[PDB]
């Protein structure tokens, strides 16, 4: 629906480095976990899948 | 109380201390529910960047002249832009200036930059970069 | 319900609301106490501050009632200074809480105070008579006329 006017604030990390545009920078990592059983494209830390063993998250 | 340090300090004299701010600390706050956070049956304290985030959120969320308890410096005038009272370019300039002037009163914040600005339907989006001492 | 109105709208959570309601009740207590202390400064409204009046007027008494204390204080103020017909009438009405008419007998050296005693007790009448006897000129007779 349509509601009252409001201000929305979201916080983010400050990264001096800029992502590179070339076809380089694509890294394929293979790791053995029972839980996920799917392919994941990660562009940033925020989208790392949940309920994945922290040893793999590191 | 005897030395006269205005031309130069004596060689033997040791400066008492160097002046620095203490570690910024604040009661933790959660943003999706707008409450203070209780930890083990007591208020939870965070420090440095997260405390600065809490302070920034509170400063942006308040109006400037609305409340009698605050001074004339605290708050933000972003409520005067709702409804396209000004043109679009004037709105962008005013928003940038308002945010910078509101945030720069905290002594722990060194420089503020409002870089991006886009108009999509009735939503104005912007990117703000804050540089602190930490 | 009153202190929370001075804070921005994100402070509408339960913790802040309780913290501010406590001070609401506390400040109500403070202002009611200030009102009571102010009310103690008048003779009529004074209840627990009458002893200050006694200390001013140097009268020593055994606690009986509020009205009796107020009457004694008031009559002490009114008796001081010039003594005339109206001063005595003022004392008699301050004690009997009613209109008073005086009739004088020059030949017999007597005067009578008449008043309506439909709500006047014997003890307060005796106290009023003693006050008058202390105040009245020595050569004059005094008789009371309570009208029922």
């Amino acid at each position: 629906a349509i509601g009252l006017p409001s201000i929305n604030i979201s916080f983010k990390e400050l990264a001096t480095t800029v992502k590179e545009r070339s076809a380089r920078g694509i890294i394929a990592m293979v790791l053995k976990d029972a839980k996920a059983l799917g392919l994941n494209e990660i562009h940033e830390k925020e989208d790392i899948p949940v309920d994945l063993s922290a040893e793999n998250k590191e | 109380s005897t030395i006269f340090p205005f031309i130069g300090v004596p060689e033997d004299y040791i400066l008492p201390k160097t002046e620095e701010l203490p570690i910024f600390r604040e009661v933790a706050w959660d943003f999706e529910k707008d409450e203070p956070i209780l930890e083990k049956g007591d208020f939870k304290i965070i420090e440095k960047k997260e405390a600065l985030k809490v302070w920034i959120y509170k400063c942006i969320k308040t109006n400037r002249y609305e409340h009698e308890i605050y001074s004339l410096e605290y708050g933000t005038e972003l409520s005067e832009l709702i409804g396209q009272k000004y043109t679009k370019g004037l709105t962008e300039s005013e928003a940038s200036r308002f945010i910078k002037e509101a945030l720069l009163i905290n002594p722990y914040i060194l420089e503020v930059n409002v870089k991006s600005a886009n108009f999509n339907r009735d939503i104005l989006s912007a990117n703000v970069k804050v540089s602190t001492i930490y | 319900m009153k202190l929370i109105d001075k804070l921005p709208s994100f402070d509408r959570n339960y913790i802040v609301e309780e913290i501010q309601g406590a001070y609401d009740t506390e400040l109500n207590i403070l202002k009611e106490d200030i009102d009571d202390t102010f009310n103690q400064l008048f003779v009529d409204t004074a209840t627990w501050g009458l002893d200050m009046w006694e200390d001013i007027l140097c009268i020593e008494k055994k606690e009986l009632d509020f009205d009796t204390r107020r009457s004694n204080i008031k009559a002490k103020m009114r008796s001081r200074g010039t003594s005339t017909i109206e001063v005595i009438k003022s004392i008699c009405e301050a004690y009997t809480k009613s209109e008073t008419d005086i009739k004088v007998y020059s030949d017999e050296f007597t005067f009578v105070l008449s008043f309506i005693a439909n709500n006047c007790d014997y003890k307060t009448l005796l106290d009023c008579s003693d006050m008058i006897e202390r105040v009245k000129p020595a050569h004059l007779l005094h008789y009371l006329e309570p009208i029922i």
